[PDB]
């Protein structure tokens, strides 16, 4: 028997449009997400062999991707980029080799991530269904804003209608139902179950907590699912996995191979 | 009563934000000199009409004393121009238009004074000597702001002449609002205002509020890439002269 490792990517972005401005700060925060983490994705997944993951796309995010007046400041912004790359590439030839070669990976991988954009005539949700579509990639719905629910789990009617509104905009953009979700913050009060398993939801996660502080503890821990009495599925997250392994002042991001953050 | 009123009396004709403005019922008068605004007396409508009564004899006396010994010096009619702030009279103080009708009536039934219009005078004199007035006005970092006004009112020049024959009516649409945003950002109010509760602060944000809208403008513009939603919006929210025409920016000057 094998060991099954389930690595869960959580992609979420706060709903900022402002489409009164031609550039605005905060709709920067989109590009650099896009650029750095989501095409770089796309190329990965494309390259490897083969793969399973398991990732939410929010709402907000999706509502975002699709925009198609984001997509061309996207495509306008990425030009801009590609633009500094030959300026750099020029400027940097009696600088450090080390400096003038990374200017030159910068132009070919900006060109090649603006291409990949390109390839999907901008959105790029339609290469993250594509991988759905094989089955290696897995995409679960959010609540419909990332409003942390256990706040509000006195209006039941607003907490239900942010999963409902979630899977209904899952469905529009992926044209399938949503099995799994996650629940911002990994917010989850008792009950929630419920109004999942009314909304056909199939699966959630859960902190560590939520098996630990359980009347009766999951007999093998965090290291199987369970199923709640109204037939819906939850994981907890191994804390043994937890983000210290990705801190940079005790985790390998904090390399000093690594490339600097703050430098630029 | 905005201020001293209870909160839940008075919640819906304050801000919605909840914090306490004035609602422009005021029942006090000044009552003294004290700093001590607590001490403050009732506000008492006739007493307030008796003074409005003797300020506005003390005003005409002094006008009159002031006609008759410039009379005498002069050998001609003075014109005494004076120009006050409009909200001087009705706003800062009460009973400032009261004022303004007594003194008026008063003046009215003088025997050494006349109210004049402007116009009534410059059609009316027939001696008046010739002269250049001085540079001057009736005055009282942060730079960023005026780089951006010098390239916006050079970039507005240049758009205005290069566009001077265009029948394109987007790109007309587009010249006319930046030319609104420009003077939007001129406005001297925002500058070294005449703002009561303003603070250096809504001011220099109106300002690069229109500076970026007339930058948005300008990028569209010299790109082929008109956004007519972002348009309309500024167009609807910023819509001061719905007549004006870009290509005032375009004559000839000096």
């Amino acid at each position: 028997m094998r060991g099954k490792i389930l690595i869960f990517l959580h992609a979420h972005l706060p709903y900022v449009h402002h489409p009164e401005y031609d550039h605005f700060l905060e709709e920067r925060w989109l590009f650099e997400a896009i650029t750095e983490t989501y095409i770089p994705l796309l190329m990965m997944f494309d390259e490897i062999e083969d793969f399973r993951l398991t990732m939410s796309i929010t709402p907000p995010l999706m509502e975002m991707l699709s925009s198609r007046d984001l997509q061309e400041k996207y495509e306008r912004h990425m030009e801009k980029l590609i633009e500094l790359a030959n300026k750099e590439v020029e400027r940097t030839k009696k600088e450090h080799p080390l400096k003038h070669k990374m200017a030159k990976f910068y132009r070919e991988h900006f060109e090649k991530i603006l291409n990949v954009f390109r390839s999907y005539d901008g959105n790029i949700l339609e290469g993250f269904k594509k991988y759905q579509e094989t089955g290696k990639l897995e995409i679960v719905t959010c609540n419909a804003t990332h409003a942390f629910l256990p706040l509000y789990q006195m209006y039941p009617e607003v907490v239900n209608a942010q999963i409902t509104v979630g899977v209904k905009n899952y469905e529009k953009h992926m044209k399938k139902h949503p099995r799994g979700i996650w629940l911002a913050e990994c917010g989850y009060y008792q009950g929630l179950d419920l109004y999942l398993a009314q909304n056909n939801v199939e699966y959630f996660f859960v902190d560590s907590h939520a098996f630990w502080f359980a009347d009766e503890q999951p007999r093998y821990g965090v290291y199987r699912p369970i199923m709640t009495p109204s037939g819906v599925f939850a994981f907890a997250r191994d804390p043994e996995s937890s983000e210290q392994v990705w801190s940079a002042a005790v985790g390998y991001p904090g390399d000093p191979r690594y490339r600097e953050f703050y430098r630029d | 009563i905005g201020f001293d009123r209870e909160m839940e009396y008075i919640k819906d004709y304050i801000d919605p934000s909840g914090v306490r403005i004035n609602t422009g019922i005021k029942y006090h008068r000044i009552t003294s000199k004290s700093l001590d605004a607590s001490q403050k007396e009732y506000y008492d409508i006739d007493l307030a009409m008796e003074a409005v009564e003797e300020h506005a004899r003390d005003f005409l006396h002094k006008k009159e004393s002031q006609a008759r010994r410039l009379m005498d010096i002069m050998g001609v009619e003075p014109v005494i121009v004076a120009p006050f702030d409009a909200e001087l009279f009705g706003h800062w103080w009460f009973e400032g238009v009261f004022f303004l009708k007594r003194f008026f009536e008063l003046v009215n039934e003088s025997k050494d004074l006349k109210l004049v219009t402007a116009s009534e005078v410059i059609d009316t004199l027939e001696e008046v000597q010739i002269a250049t007035p001085a540079d001057s006005s009736w005055g009282a970092t942060n730079d960023w702001i005026y780089r951006h006004l010098h390239e916006m009112i050079e970039r507005m020049i240049d758009l205005s002449k290069k566009y001077y024959n265009s029948s394109d009516p987007l790109v007309e649409r587009v010249l006319n609002q930046m030319l609104r945003e420009l003077f939007l950002a001129q406005s001297s109010d925002w500058a070294f205002i005449m703002t009561t509760r303003t603070s250096v602060q809504y001011a220099e944000n109106r300002t690069k509020l229109h500076i970026k809208r007339f930058l948005n403008l300008y990028d569209q513009l010299v790109s082929g890439r008109i956004d007519e939603e972002m348009l309309r919006y500024y167009e609807w929210t910023d819509a001061i002269f719905p007549e004006i025409n870009f290509r005032v920016m375009a004559r000839d000057v000096i």
